[PDB]
């Protein structure tokens, strides 16, 4: 059982972006359609609205919402950079006595560009006496959250490990960051050139040590 | 105004666990109080309220494995959960439901429960030198690392995790260090994986 | 030969609000209980003891008439060993009850555009309530703890709330009157 949401919304800085919500006649009919706010999955929540429209204490009054039948909505005026978030909508239901929660709708605000500031570091010492080796490319704040980073190895392509991470995060600085580790054997590091990384952004980029 | 979960995580299917959220400034037995989680990457589904003179109402995806209580004497609430299966692997979150005179103010940072087999796996922390260590081959999820205690409190980039196919984690936080007189201070990870009960403090150097 | 009033406490042009549940004595008076049931212009008429017909045929010391007003979807609530907000922090019957619940819609009577929020109901209380006790009380609600001293804010909320009775709601969300018959020489039929 959900309230179903859509699971996408998109808005250029200043615009209003108004997420939906929609049940049945013994959910969001009545029994106060609440809003919530969630910047990261594993993040805690944030009463945006609730009551249907009140606001709480430390709410923008730029937060809004309305209430028509089967639906009602929430009205994210003045779009924020940060503001692109999971946001969710709860309402109570007697028939099954519950809370139903809804799909979630991902704002996403469309705006700057960013660099990706890139580091990576070499296998650690007695990482590498273990018998193994493993390297890591650390990429840091970039707003575009596209980030194609396959390590090239040497100059010459190999892409046998070079797991890499989804994105997200960042938060302060309300970019994105990433992680991406190609591992190695002990013996196959003395294997000469030093791999470098990929990081191909719209531009691109390539610290190789 | 806090809500602290403490329950734990990992635990084979069919087992049990108890989760806990202890709570400063709210008295649990007067407000009413409600559970609610979240699965890898998915919404947010109710689990439990409890009232505060009592009858409580669960969601029927769990109703007999699961049970909600309140301490007395002491102003924390539970939930016990039995019969676990996999679809509960989640992060659960204890929560101040004012009905109307206010709504689900005040959540709490969530534990972290992963229900599964294949046991523990402990992190090999190794250091990334001139800075930052790695978190290496590590099951389940979450790692708790600080930086010189809680003394590198700015600089920090604790990234996210990364899943290595076999199923194992590995995670990376770095700081930028003042390259002037880094030297001095003496740098120092404070990596702890509470399943596995692996706690390494580990230097990095030059 | 006096007939009990039934219809004064039944047809009552204002009723109450569940948290101060009115009660008339019915005394000393004829009931033939089954032209109450008769009247089938009602919803629900559940009599946990036995039918009106058979009752009729009966006596009681005292016969006690509960009128309030309550929501649709809390009817259910208004019975033997019942879970809700309205039966744990408003009104509760004994898990072991002998009488006749009675309840009709009031959509039309007690209900305005914008809403006829003069009907409350009590969203805080840090106990259930005992079967067959009121509480009237005002005080504010100590949801922490600072104690609040008097001033409404925050963890220091006012304990009774309104219902929202607006045409346009919904059914379950729409006023029902609900008259609760108690039965413990007086009264018969």
């Amino acid at each position: 059982p959900v309230l179903t949401q859509p699971p996408s919304a998109s808005g250029t800085p200043g615009q209003r972006v108004t997420i939906s919500c929609s049940g049945s006649s013994s959910n969001v009919e009545n029994d106060n359609v609440n809003w919530f706010q969630q910047q990261v999955p594993g993040s805690t929540p944030k009463l945006v609205i609730y009551n249907d429209r009140l606001r709480p204490s430390g709410v923008p009054d730029r937060f809004s919402g309305s209430k028509s039948g089967t639906s009602a909505y929430l009205a994210i005026s003045g779009l924020q950079s940060e503001d692109e978030a999971d946001y969710y909508c709860v309402a109570w239901d007697a028939s099954l006595q519950s809370y139903v929660f809804g799909t979630g709708t991902k704002v996403t605000v469309l705006r700057t560009v960013a660099a990706p500031s890139v580091f990576i570091f070499p296998p650690s010492d007695e990482q590498l006496k273990s018998g193994t080796a493993s390297v890591v490319c650390l990429l840091n704040n970039f707003y575009p959250r596209e980030a194609k980073v396959q390590w090239k190895v040497d100059n010459a392509l190999q892409s046998g490990n070079s797991q890499e991470s989804v994105t997200e995060q960042d938060s302060k600085d309300s970019t994105y960051s990433l992680s991406s580790t190609l591992t190695l054997s002990k013996a196959d590091y003395e294997k000469h050139k030093v791999y470098a990384c990929e990081v191909t952004h719209q531009g691109l980029s390539s610290p190789v040590t | 105004v806090q809500l602290v979960e403490s329950g734990g995580g990992l635990v084979q299917p069919g087992g049990s666990l108890r989760l806990s959220c202890a709570a400063s400034e709210i008295t649990v037995s007067s407000n009413y109080m409600n559970w609610v989680r979240q699965a890898p990457g998915k919404g947010l589904e109710w689990v439990s309220v409890i009232y505060s003179g009592g009858t409580t109402y669960y969601a029927d995806s769990v109703k007999g494995r699961f049970t909600i209580s309140r301490d007395n004497s002491e102003n924390t609430l539970y939930l016990q959960m039995n019969s676990l299966r996999a679809e509960d692997t989640a992060v659960y979150y204890c929560a101040r439901d004012l009905m109307e005179v206010g709504g689900m103010d005040v959540w709490g940072q969530g534990t972290t429960v992963t229900v599964s087999s294949a046991s523990t796996k402990g992190p090999s922390v190794f250091p990334l030198a001139p800075l930052g260590c790695l978190v290496k081959d590590y099951f389940p999820e979450p790692v708790t690392v600080s930086w010189n205690s809680g003394a590198l409190t700015s600089g920090v980039h604790t990234f996210p995790a990364v899943l290595q196919s076999s199923g194992l984690y590995s995670l990376s936080s770095v700081v930028t260090v003042p390259s002037s007189s880094l030297g001095t201070q003496t740098y120092i990870c404070n990596v702890n994986h509470k399943p596995s009960n692996t706690k390494v403090d580990k230097k990095v150097e030059p | 030969t006096n007939l009990c009033p039934f219809g004064e406490v039944f047809n009552a042009t204002r009723f109450a609000s569940v948290y101060a549940w009115n009660r008339k004595r019915i005394s000393n008076c004829v009931a033939d209980y089954s032209v109450l049931y008769n009247s089938a212009s009602f919803s629900t008429f559940k009599c946990y003891g036995v039918s009106p017909t058979k009752l009729n045929d009966l006596c009681f010391t005292n016969v006690y008439a509960d009128s309030f007003v309550i929501r649709g979807d809390e009817v259910r609530q208004i019975a033997p060993g019942q879970t809700g907000k309205i039966a744990d922090y408003n009104y509760k019957l004994p898990d072991d009850f002998t009488g006749c619940v009675i309840a009709w819609n009031s959509n039309n009577l007690d209900s305005k555009v914008g809403g006829n929020y003069n009907y409350l109901y009590r969203l805080f209380r840090k106990s259930n309530l005992k079967p067959f006790e009121r509480d009237i009380s005002t005080e504010i609600y100590q949801a922490g703890s600072t104690p609040c001293n008097g001033v409404e804010g925050f963890n220091c909320y006012f304990p009774l709330q309104s219902y929202g009775f607006q045409p346009t709601n919904g059914v379950g969300y729409q006023p029902y009157r609900v008259v609760v018959l108690s039965f413990e020489a007086t009264v018969c039929g």
